[PDB]
């Protein structure tokens, strides 16, 4: 399987600098030419640079030379893309991708990474329980949950009992306020209110300000 | 500089439907043009390279044809999967311009009411001096809803957050409502009232405090 894994992501402030990393692999990284393209949000694709892996050459679109530098580790399979001067246009999710020679259509892409440029500072969530209730739901099923309130920016991920429960979850997109914080919620459908032997933490991942949060939902 | 100009700019169509997405290039580019499917916060998936030629895996229904300066994507038998935004590019010439995507939306599917789930403030959040009633919307279709809240008998304006609806894994869709409280508030009603209208129809939870 070729995997193209990057990191890096997160917020910086205008004027700020970040370093985003695409770690390759499944195939052999100098036969390639990787590359960088991004999406602001709500918006299409521009490509933003390419680099030949063997020599280090880099060739940039015109709105980043001078401002954007890629480098290549060939060691670890891994390529690099330094941002200087960031400002808030270059809000968006940039993605990795890999091409073959002259051709530059992109078989292979990363998962893409969040790029936020902004005044305002990273905040980690208030990760509260909502205590299990039948007369919560329409449906007559039982339902518990966790809100994850005031964090910023984007992505919070969440999941259960660190991955063993998936069954019956629900986890809502969120919620910008006008507090310029997000929110949102998971919820998992159970029996009933009254929760016996079974355990149910909410694992709360908010990488951009380094935050976990695992709380634990029991009855009121 | 070299311009990808898709058309229609979004389409709404039915399960078994053939779609026809055109791509218009401002100069002369052969046959060095690919197509890509985007699915909401996934990457794109390449379709089609050389304006004609399947990807691996791709399936028969997804066609491309044409060169020169008008290429055309074709989906033969739309199934409930292939909703997506899909770019064409041009991939020769730097900087190997993407179209801007044409937006292909679901329609004519099963009307479906929402499922509502609504949850009072947490002893912890009105511990911290807080309070959030949390109002979650599951297994709408199609894709609107409005929300009002009321306390006892009364709709209530401020401390409103409401997403824009978003397709579930089912093709169905979610939304959330909260709504921002002191505790004194909250504990000052009888009761609160989420009220989601869908089509016309509402359906409701109130809760209580303690």
């Amino acid at each position: 399987e070729v995997q193209l894994v990057e990191s890096g992501g997160g917020l910086v402030q205008p004027g700020g600098s970040l370093r985003l990393s695409c770690a390759a692999s499944g195939f052999t990284f100098t036969d390639y030419t990787m590359d960088w393209v991004r999406q602001a949000p709500g918006k299409g694709l521009e490509w933003v640079a390419d680099v030949n892996p063997n020599s280090g050459g880099s060739i940039y679109n015109q709105r980043f030379k001078g401002r954007f530098t890629l480098s290549v580790d060939r060691s670890k399979n891994t390529l690099y893309l330094q941002m200087n001067s960031l400002r808030a246009e270059d809000t968006a999710v940039y993605y990795c991708a890999r091409n073959l020679g002259p051709s530059f259509y992109f078989d292979y892409w990363g998962q893409g990474t969040l790029v936020t440029v902004s005044s305002a500072s990273t905040k980690g969530p208030s990760v509260f329980p909502l205590a299990p209730s039948s007369k919560s739901t329409s449906g007559g099923t039982a339902a518990l949950g966790c809100l994850v309130k005031d964090y910023f920016p984007e992505p919070v991920t969440v999941s259960w009992n660190s991955g063993a429960l998936t069954s019956g979850v629900h986890t809502f997109p969120a919620v910008l306020q006008s507090s310029g914080l997000y929110s949102l919620s998971s919820v998992v459908t159970v029996p009933s209110s009254s929760l016996g032997t079974q355990t149910y933490i909410c694992n709360v991942n908010h990488k951009p300000s380094n935050t976990k949060v695992d709380k634990k939902v029991e009855p009121k | 500089d070299i311009q990808m100009t898709q058309s229609p700019s979004s389409l709404s169509a039915s399960v078994g439907d053939r779609v026809t997405i055109t791509c218009k290039a401002s100069q002369d580019v052969s046959i060095g043009v690919a197509w890509y499917q985007q699915k909401p916060g996934k990457a794109p998936k390449l379709l089609i390279y050389s304006a004609s030629y399947r990807y691996t895996g791709v399936p028969s229904r997804f066609s491309g044809s044409g060169s020169g300066t008008d290429f055309t994507l074709t989906i033969s038998s739309l199934q409930p999967e292939d909703f997506a935004t899909y770019y064409c590019q041009q991939y020769y010439i730097y900087p190997y311009t993407f179209g801007q995507g044409t937006k292909v939306e679901i329609k004519g599917q099963p009307k479906a009411a929402p499922s509502v789930t609504l949850f009072p403030p947490s002893s912890e959040e009105l511990q911290a001096n807080k309070a959030t009633l949390v109002c979650l919307i599951s297994d709408f279709y199609p894709g609107a809803v409005t929300v009002a809240w009321k306390a006892d008998s009364s709709p209530v304006k401020a401390g409103v957050e409401t997403t824009t609806p978003s397709k579930q894994s089912n093709n169905k869709y979610a939304a959330s409502s909260y709504l921002s409280l002191t505790p004194e508030q909250w504990k000052s009603h009888r009761s609160y009232s989420c009220q989601v209208t869908h089509e016309g129809s509402t359906v409701e939870k109130t809760v209580a405090p303690t």
